[PDB]
């Protein structure tokens, strides 16, 4: 039929197109993946700032004190690590205990 | 009709003629897609640069943690001559002092333990400190290199020790 | 000529097993969109604070639905009175979430 | 049938072709056999 | 005669075209292989996980490390891992579910021995 | 055609180890001479690089050496890296500045002047990938018994395998038959038609 003739010829041309002007190889493919990929995983990561950043801060259970806190993410692990009074501690973001620790430092950014 | 038929013999043949040319050791064939090869090539230094230079900034990133002395100004030893170096605030790459309009300053040494090597690069770190020179894009739009993809040096010596 | 049909399905069929064979991998990479992994912040946007009686608590946790209450830095529980208006001091009387604390 | 018996010989030469080209790649046995 | 058409443009893209790919293919893997055993050899470190590559009848293959549970095996011990030749290894090609964004640290591998070769 | 040249274990080893003997450079007054009969090379990138270091100091020549030489297989696997370091005669929890197996085995070329003598050389097979090309060095140095110690590591580091490129290019003659063969079936066909 003319609608299945136009289709395979399409297909050609497609084809064509992928093997001559894109990578025909897993190294290249790959590198272009791991571009779009790191891409995103950047676009997320940003919205982390390290500037110093006022919060609240409980250094005990019945204390609290205002002071500057930078933050770092990372995705390899998936954790957040906070620089406080020169000293970084690293919470994950996917252990209970780390979540709670974690998620009142970052609630409360003055 | 039969004038199709001849048409389509001629142009199956001519396929079979240029896939006996590019399977075979023909030199013309060769030059030609080496000549391709090369220029598509070159495009493609421009990617490489890019993404080399973005993901070791993120190694730079995640290795910068609880060090507070890797963003300053040290001289680091590469076997064979002293480099003043440290980590950008900014973009988080290797970042050291510049010799003029060329690449880092290499303190050539003459022996294992070389001090006079030692004292002229802390002689820069003290005096000759404003003209600097960073890895990554910067080192590109300088001297043409990114200085990843080359070995040895220092960006990837730095990168691969630390 | 339904011959010369045949013909050309079988072009096709030998392309795509061409491309099954050795460029399967390559293929599937530039024309399949792989799932992103996921962000466990993005999970956590939903939490917010409030008051758990005289102590902190955490609502919108998908990660634990029940009732937990936040960790100081010696990871110990969090009991304070006026732990309340200090919300009010920062993100108000309506619960902020972490979404609008990223936002921020 | 004048066409299909064209299009069978150039398929089967094409083919004698390609797999002597590619008989070093896709038979990685020869290749680890002689070193 | 748009079918003669189709067959002739079908015949030249596969033997004036995937024919050569698949040559080119072969070469710029087996250059990356070559390239990456002349200096390194058994595992390298690529996101917490182990790779090797290997060249086999269709291509460069990234086979990951295991232990017996089907779990990957941590950097941290490539030392030991190096001692050990037995230890299970995974091949890339099939998509298994059970270990997180496995095409992800596969693609990963992929990009790493490029950058590397 | 100016290509890059093919980094090898070997090629690392003897580089590092000329680098050193260039930054340790010192006069001396001593001859050290290359000659070569005849130089034969019929395979393309064949690199050959014929490099005339020499340094008096043979102490200071092995000590660099083993140095290099630690330094090349700190890429290697332990098992590889420690059985070739007893194959060559060098252990790596001896110090570089040691007298060890290889050197006392290669004393017996302290008498031989540092003069590097070869009849005739011919360059093999040098495979390498596009792009590149594999590359053999014909160094001297200021004693016979440091060039002893170059060749026995040279040849120790050659005993690995490497793999190599394989060539699917066939062999090309100039195809008169299937033009031939193409007008026949041509006239065939204008037949059959007619």
């Amino acid at each position: 039929a003319s609608l299945l003739y136009l289709i395979l010829f399409l297909l050609f041309v497609c084809i064509s197109y992928y093997f001559t002007y894109y990578p025909t190889n897993k190294l290249q493919a790959a590198v272009m993946e791991t571009d779009r990929e790191n891409a995103i995983i950047r676009q997320r990561n940003d919205e982390i700032p390290t500037r110093t950043l006022d919060t609240a801060i409980f250094t005990d259970a019945s204390t609290v004190a205002s002071a500057q806190i930078h933050l770092y993410y990372n995705s390899n692990i998936g954790k957040i690590i906070m620089s406080l009074n020169g000293k970084k501690h690293t919470f994950n973001l996917y252990d209970d205990n780390d979540i709670r620790t974690l998620l009142p430092i970052l609630l409360l950014s003055k | 009709k039969t004038s199709t038929l001849i048409f389509f013999v001629i142009i199956l043949a001519i396929s079979a003629l240029l896939l006996w040319f590019q399977t075979s050791d023909n030199p013309v064939f060769n030059e030609l897609t080496r000549y391709m090869r090369i220029k598509n090539t070159v495009n493609d230094w421009k990617s490489l640069t890019d993404s080399k230079t973005k993901l070791e900034s993120d190694r730079g990133r995640l290795l910068a943690a609880g060090k507070d002395d890797i963003f300053e100004f040290k001289c680091v030893d590469f076997g064979a001559y002293f480099i003043a170096m440290r980590l950008d605030k900014k973009t988080y790459l290797p970042q050291a002092i510049r010799r003029g309009t060329g690449d880092a300053w290499m303190v050539k040494k003459a022996a294992k333990v070389d001090p006079s090597a030692q004292q002229f690069c802390q002689y820069l770190i003290k005096h000759k400190s404003n003209n600097v020179i960073t890895c990554g894009n910067e080192m590109l739009n300088e001297l043409g290199y990114s200085g990843y993809f080359m070995s040895p040096h220092w960006c990837s010596d730095f990168s691969n020790m630390e | 000529v339904y011959k010369h049909r045949l013909i050309v399905l079988f072009e096709v069929f030998v392309v795509f097993i061409l491309i099954y064979v050795f460029f399967r991998s390559e293929l599937n990479m530039f024309f399949m969109p792989k799932r992103k992994i996921p962000d466990p912040i993005d999970r956590l946007r939903r939490a917010n604070l409030a008051c758990e009686d005289d102590k902190l608590m955490i609502y919108g946790l998908p990660w634990m639905t029940t009732q937990t209450s936040a960790l100081s830095i010696n990871s110990k529980p969090i009991v304070y009175k006026d732990c309340a208006k200090l919300l009010r001091s920062i993100n108000g009387s309506q619960p902020v979430s972490l979404n609008d604390v990223l936002r921020r | 049938m004048l066409v299909v018996i064209m299009f069978f010989i150039a398929f089967a030469f094409c083919s004698w072709l390609s797999y002597s080209y590619l008989r070093p790649y896709i038979s990685t046995k020869e290749l680890n056999k002689s070193r | 005669m748009i079918t003669l058409f189709l067959i002739l443009c079908y015949f030249i893209l596969i033997f004036n075209i995937i024919v050569p790919a698949i040559s080119e293919k072969m070469r710029r893997e087996r250059a990356a292989y070559v390239n990456y055993k002349r200096l390194n050899k058994n595992f390298i470190c690529v996101d917490d996980r182990l790779f090797s590559y290997n060249f086999t009848t269709s291509g460069i293959k990234a086979k990951v490390a295991v232990d017996n549970k089907n779990v990957p095996i941590p950097c941290s011990k490539i030392n030991e891992v190096n001692n050990n030749k037995d230890v299970d290894t995974l091949y890339c090609d099939k998509d298994r579910d059970d270990i997180p964004g496995f095409a992800r640290s596969c693609y990963r591998a992929y990009s790493d021995l490029f950058f590397t070769t | 055609a100016e290509t890059k040249e093919f980094k090898t274990l070997y090629n690392l080893f003897i580089d590092s180890y000329l680098q050193k003997l260039a930054q340790h450079s010192i006069p001396t007054n001593v001859t050290c001479a290359i000659h070569i009969g005849e130089v034969i090379g019929q395979f393309k990138n064949c690199a050959l690089r014929i490099t005339n270091k020499c340094m008096s100091n043979s102490r200071l020549s092995f000590t660099l050496m083993v140095e290099s030489f630690i330094e090349v297989i700190s890429l290697l696997p332990e098992k590889d890296r420690r059985r070739i370091a007893e194959e060559i005669g060098i252990d790596l929890d001896d110090v570089p500045s040691a007298v060890s197996k290889l050197e006392k085995n290669c004393n017996a070329y302290a008498e031989v002047n540092n003069i590097i003598d070869i009849q005739k050389l011919d360059i093999g097979e040098c495979s390498a990938p596009p792009g590149q090309h594999m590359l053999l060095q014909i160094v001297n140095t200021g004693s016979a018994e440091a060039n002893c110690g170059l060749q026995t590591i040279v040849k120790s580091l050659n005993k690995i395998y490497v793999p190599p490129i394989i060539e699917n290019r066939l062999p090309y003659y100039d195809p008169w038959f299937l033009v031939g063969v193409a007008i026949i079936l041509v006239i065939f066909t204008v037949a059959i038609c007619s």
